[PDB]
């Protein structure tokens, strides 16, 4: 579920930058938020 | 507030790590309905408490919560009257034993540190209940100066610049905290005035020179004396005129 | 004795700042006996005040030369006080934007002092400050070398807040070298490290 | 006095009263102990609920011998009883051997007292965990005595409130090459994560042990260490 | 309440003569004790008359330092009637117009604008004083 | 609920119910009044006879714990007698150690601590009696202390313990006890006892009277029958 | 920001308090500070009003005994 939530948060970071394609930075920023912050 | 077994009847831990019996002893301090206030100044310490004489039949000379533990140390008792005398008698015995065993007067800090040690046993052994009384010793140390120490049923003890015990302890604590924030090394007159004012403002009584007892210790005379009604009236008159 | 001139220096604060300097700076030159628990406390208070005054006057010789002169004195006071003295004196010089040219030199001297005193936490912040000083002195190549070493040490101890700052300095340094692909990677490292911890508003602002 | 044990085995094989005593420890003020290469540090949150309290009247970090120190997390009154027992025990060791009591030996003697109150009649376990630091044979020592009476040798540990995250913080911030001064810096950092409000020189208590022995840092000294944090 | 009234009708003319004779520091203290009685008694028509009397006394005697100190001290008095201060400020701002010496006029305005700061009942006087200050 | 089965357990409101329950035994007994006059203390106990079979003097609620200190009890009589012996042995020990008659303030403060010691542990129960101690000496003067089952000792000018304590206290307040002597008080003490007695309720009471004052040279003695009958006649006439 | 304050009030004195209060509680503190100024016929909130307002609104019984820590 945490791994699945990381993907969902990764797409959120693409939306925050108004991008269409999810980049590797988005997955890394999603990993930091889901695991470390939460 | 979970319970499991006899955690509310004997001094044993609750599932969340609480001693309800010790906590209930704190609510026992408020059963007397009296509030005591102790304030420490630059060269003096003052204990002030209200004395209630419901009927003229009672000898007002006997209804005193101020006790002379030794010549240089005095205390004010709040809580059960019967438990208060036992602590005072116990404190007097330990003070006398300290004088005999060590050759010098017992320090104020060590007096309750012993008393808090006796009251801690009550919170650990289950065959007896904690003493539902609060002890506030005031005395003049040789080097540290004026000292005030509250001595609770739980065996806790700490020094205080200005403390209070009783029903209005937290109302009086907020008042004394405000005065201490001003950072004034009060003289003997000011300490009595702020102690009387703290009890007066919180209770809203406008004390008469028969409704409170004042016990002071000063560096000039490191002995514990009870203020007479004539002496107590002078401070009340000074309070009214300002 | 020495305390009286401290009040006189404090009284001279309302007067000219340079006028008060002669009082504090004389105390700084004043030699001390074995312990003098009062005198060293005054000199420590005077030197912290003397450097604080020079943060407004802006005199490099008396400020930068102070740190090179008080190194023997740092061996007398307690290590906690000495590290604070080194930090405070160095911080005032570098917060003074005047590039006197020796800012790199004494910062490296303090790093050597930190290594000698085995104060890793003090050293690491000094090295991080040095990387910023290297960037401001167009010394991009040495900034990356020191930043690369600090990145590994910061990573092991999970000091994410300091990791972001040094990573951002790497991102700025690579950008000045006209290397966008490496600047983005360093900024990516700073952003992901920032997302894992709470960023103070200053740290979030420089990241953004 | 009651002659029956107030601590008994649960059907699932647990001394339930001991676990509740540990819950009181978890609700106490945080205490952090770090064993550096050249010494040990003991730090705790000595925060009062008002300014009326005299900070210097009661000290959470108390010396036992010239080289052994205590700091706790749990019930204040219970720690003073264990302080006197440990000081009494140290004197008994000193009288018969004419040598200061080893840090490890003191922990066993103190933990035996704590264990007794688990099995003795009519008494409850101590609601504190004792962090014991000392210096013997030129080597630093750091120990933890739980309410149950089990003692653990800790290189770096935290107790009291928020101790689970404090232990994790020490995992990524401690190495065997740490020095005494950096251990103080790390100990203050461990408290800061669990600390609420601001840490002054009066609301925290730090004590360190080295070859010179154990001494509790004065408020002036703690202020200098706190300045390095910010 | 206790209605001091005529009680101050006797003191005010008497201390006025002592004020002209040269006794001011001792006189204002007597009024301060009289003010304390009337303030506690909440005697409105009385408490105003002493307050305007002291400021007039220090104004006629050219006691500029005493006038500013008295204004600040009277305004900060414990549980002072708000309308009593309004009359004292009302009489004082008139003295500002009469005063022509700029350093004396400026300091009186600054003291008056400080005792009237943040207070509704003297908001008109504070605005007018600011206009006078702005004109200067 | 289990919060009232022991003296070593506190109620959640911080009150010891076992001590409070023991006080209820005192409130179920007949009233016993004691008034401290200018030159002594007079004790008056309304002593009912449960049956005509008991002799005149049975269940004496007036004790002599020392040659100068009396004791008027209310509540359970067995614990009253036990506390009388404790007070008796406290006075005897004081004389055998310090060499003089024990002051009432110290005797009251000493017996009360023994009473208080029984209100702390589950191994013992609180005493079910409240008692008044009275004494007179040329130096200390007339004194009157009441000790309740909890262990609270307070000096009194006029005190009443029993089921009619509240009504008796009102009658005591009318008296100007600080000015009249023992000879006048013994008439009033009888009058108060007769007033508060309930004839439709438990009846057939015997008036037990005792005093200690300068007229007895500071010795607690039973009031003489000749004066006692005179006080009884005055009390009966006061009821019209 | 919507209230006429004085420069003498320092919000950091009440922000630094360890009381666990909600936004409505903080609004009440500011709301109660403004009424004390209103009561004294003042249109500027002084620091003394905030101190009284904070004590009134929070009114937190200790509910914790020091011997537990």
């Amino acid at each position: 579920a945490e791994v699945k939530g990381v993907c969902t948060e990764a797409g959120m970071y693409a939306l925050r930058e108004r991008r269409v394609h999810v980049t590797q930075e988005d997955f890394e920023m999603a990993v930091a938020k889901v695991m470390q912050k939460d | 507030g979970s319970s499991a077994g006899f955690d509310r009847h004997i001094t044993i831990f609750s599932p969340e790590g609480r001693l309800y019996q010790v906590e209930y002893a704190f609510k026992a301090i408020n059963q007397g309905g009296l509030t005591s206030v102790a304030v420490r100044g630059k060269d003096c310490a003052v204990i002030v408490t209200q004395k209630k004489v419901p009927d003229k039949l009672l000898d007002s000379s006997t209804v005193t919560h101020l006790f002379k533990i030794t010549e240089n140390i005095g205390c004010v008792m709040t809580g059960m009257t019967a438990d208060s005398r036992s602590q005072v008698q116990r404190a007097r015995y330990e003070a006398a034993n300290w004088k005999y065993k060590y050759g010098y007067e017992i320090p104020v800090d060590m007096l309750c540190k012993r008393i808090a040690d006796i009251s801690q046993v009550y919170t650990q052994n289950a065959e007896m209940r904690p003493l539902g009384c609060c002890m506030i010793l005031i005395g003049i140390d040789e080097e540290q100066g004026p000292q005030v120490y509250k001595c609770d049923p739980a065996g806790y003890y700490c020094g205080f610049k200005a403390t209070a015990a009783g029903v209005k302890q937290t109302e009086s604590t907020s008042f004394l905290e405000k005065k201490v924030k001003k950072k004034f090394d009060w003289t003997f007159e000011q300490t009595v005035e702020t102690a009387i004012t703290c009890l007066s403002t919180v209770l809203s009584i406008d004390f008469k020179p028969s409704e409170i007892e004042v016990g002071v210790v000063t560096v000039e005379n490191p002995k514990f004396r009870i203020l007479t009604e004539a002496e107590i009236d002078a401070h009340l008159v000074a309070l009214a005129e300002r | 004795a020495a305390v009286v001139e401290f009040q006189r220096a404090q009284s001279l604060l309302s007067t000219d700042r340079e006028a008060s300097i002669d009082i504090l700076h004389s105390i700084v030159k004043r030699d001390i006996q074995e312990n003098d628990e009062e005198a060293v406390q005054v000199k420590e208070q005077s030197i912290l005040e003397l450097g604080s005054l020079l943060a407004k006057t802006g005199q490099a010789a008396e400020l930068g030369g102070l740190l090179k002169y008080v190194r023997p004195f740092l061996n007398s006071i307690s290590k906690a006080k000495a590290a604070r003295l080194v930090r405070s004196l160095l911080d005032l010089f570098l917060d003074m934007e005047a590039a006197t040219g020796q800012e790199v030199e004494l910062c490296l001297e303090c790093i050597e002092w930190a290594k000698s005193e085995k104060r890793t936490f003090l050293r690491q912040a000094l090295e991080a400050r040095l990387v910023s000083l290297y960037f401001d002195t167009k010394r991009y190549q040495e900034a990356l070398h020191l930043g690369s070493q600090l990145l590994r040490e910061l990573k092991k101890m999970d000091d994410k807040a300091l990791l972001v700052e040094v990573q951002l300095l790497e991102s700025k340094t690579y950008h000045a070298l006209s290397n966008l692909p490496k600047a983005r990677a360093a900024l990516t490292s700073a952003r992901t490290t920032a997302n894992a911890i709470y960023c103070p508003p200053k740290l979030q602002a420089t990241l953004d | 006095g009651y002659s029956f044990s107030l601590t008994t085995f649960s059907p699932s094989g647990k001394l339930v009263q001991i676990e509740y005593a540990l819950a009181a420890v978890a609700g106490g003020a945080p205490s952090v102990g770090i064993k550096a290469a050249n010494g040990v540090v003991l730090a705790t949150e000595k925060k009062q609920k008002s300014i009326l309290y005299d900070e210097r009247s009661v000290h959470k970090v108390e010396p036992i011998t010239k080289h052994i120190g205590l700091v706790y997390s749990g019930m204040g009154p219970d720690y003073r009883v264990l302080v006197h027992r440990a000081r009494k025990l140290a004197q008994q060791y000193y009288l018969v051997y004419q040598e200061p009591i080893p840090t490890a030996q003191l922990v066993q003697r103190v933990a035996s007292v704590m264990q007794e109150y688990t099995q003795s009649g009519g008494v409850r376990p101590f609601g504190v965990s004792l962090l014991i630091c000392g210096w013997n044979e030129g080597r630093p020592y750091l120990f933890q005595s739980d309410p149950s009476g089990a003692y653990f040798a800790w290189k770096a540990t935290a107790m009291g409130k928020n101790y689970v995250n404090g232990k994790t913080f020490l995992e990524k911030r401690y190495n065997e090459d740490l020095e005494l001064e950096d251990a103080i810096h790390t100990a203050i950092l461990t408290l800061k994560e669990s600390f609420e409000g601001q840490m002054t020189e009066d609301n925290i208590e730090v004590g360190i042990c080295n070859e010179a022995g154990f001494r509790r840092l004065t408020p002036t000294e703690v202020k200098d260490y706190l300045a390095a944090i910010a | 309440e206790v209605d001091y009234s005529a009680t101050v009708d006797q003191r005010l003319p008497e201390c006025a003569k002592l004020a002209k004779e040269g006794r001011l520091q001792e006189v204002i203290e007597t009024l301060l004790s009289l003010e304390k009685q009337t303030r506690t008694a909440s005697d409105m028509v009385s408490t105003s008359r002493i307050l305007v009397a002291v400021v007039k006394m220090c104004y006629e005697a050219k006691e500029w330092d005493l006038l500013n100190e008295n204004i600040m001290l009277l305004s900060k008095r414990r549980s002072q009637l708000k309308q009593a201060v309004a009359k004292m400020v009302q009489q004082c701002c008139t003295y500002v117009e009469e005063i022509t010496d700029l350093p004396i006029k400026l300091r009186l305005i600054d003291t008056l604008r400080m005792v009237t700061e943040g207070k509704i009942y003297v908001e008109i006087e504070r605005a007018r004083l600011t206009k006078t200050l702005a004109t200067i | 609920t289990g919060y009232d089965l022991s003296a070593s357990t506190f109620s959640p409101d911080g009150r010891v119910f076992q001590v409070e329950y023991a006080m209820k035994a005192v409130e179920n007994s007949s009233t016993a009044i004691g008034i401290r006059c200018k030159d002594g203390v007079v004790f008056g106990v309304e002593k009912l006879v449960l049956s005509k079979l008991y002799e005149e003097g049975s269940n004496k609620r007036l004790f002599n714990v020392d040659r100068h200190v009396g004791m008027a009890v209310a509540g359970l009589l067995a614990d009253a007698r036990s506390l009388a012996d404790i007070a008796r042995e406290e006075a005897s020990n004081f004389r055998s150690n310090f060499g003089y008659n024990i002051p009432l303030k110290h005797l009251a403060d000493r017996v009360a601590m023994y009473v208080h010691a029984y209100t702390l542990y589950s191994a013992v129960r609180p005493f079910g009696c409240s008692f008044m101690l009275g004494s007179y000496s040329v130096n200390d003067g007339a004194q009157l202390y009441m000790i309740d089952p909890s262990g609270v000792s307070y000096g009194y000018w006029g005190c009443a313990i029993g089921k009619a304590r509240q009504a008796a206290k009102t009658e005591i307040e009318k008296l100007q006890m600080k000015e009249m002597t023992c000879r006048d008080i013994v008439k009033e003490v009888a009058k108060i006892i007769y007033i508060v007695h309930d004839e439709v309720k438990d009846k057939a009471f015997e008036l037990e009277l005792s005093w200690v004052g300068e007229l007895t040279n500071g010795r607690h003695e039973i009031v003489p029958k000749d004066i006692r009958e005179e006080a009884e006649k005055y009390a009966k006439e006061s009821l019209k | 920001s919507k209230m006429n304050l004085s420069e003498e009030v320092d919000l950091e004195d009440y922000v630094a308090r360890p009381d666990k209060i909600s936004g409505a509680d903080i609004n009440s503190i500011c709301q109660e500070s403004g009424m004390l100024a209103v009561r004294e016929n003042r249109y500027i909130v002084l620091a003394k009003d905030f101190e009284k307002a904070y004590k009134t609104v929070i009114k937190k019984d200790e509910q914790e005994h020091e011997f537990y820590k």
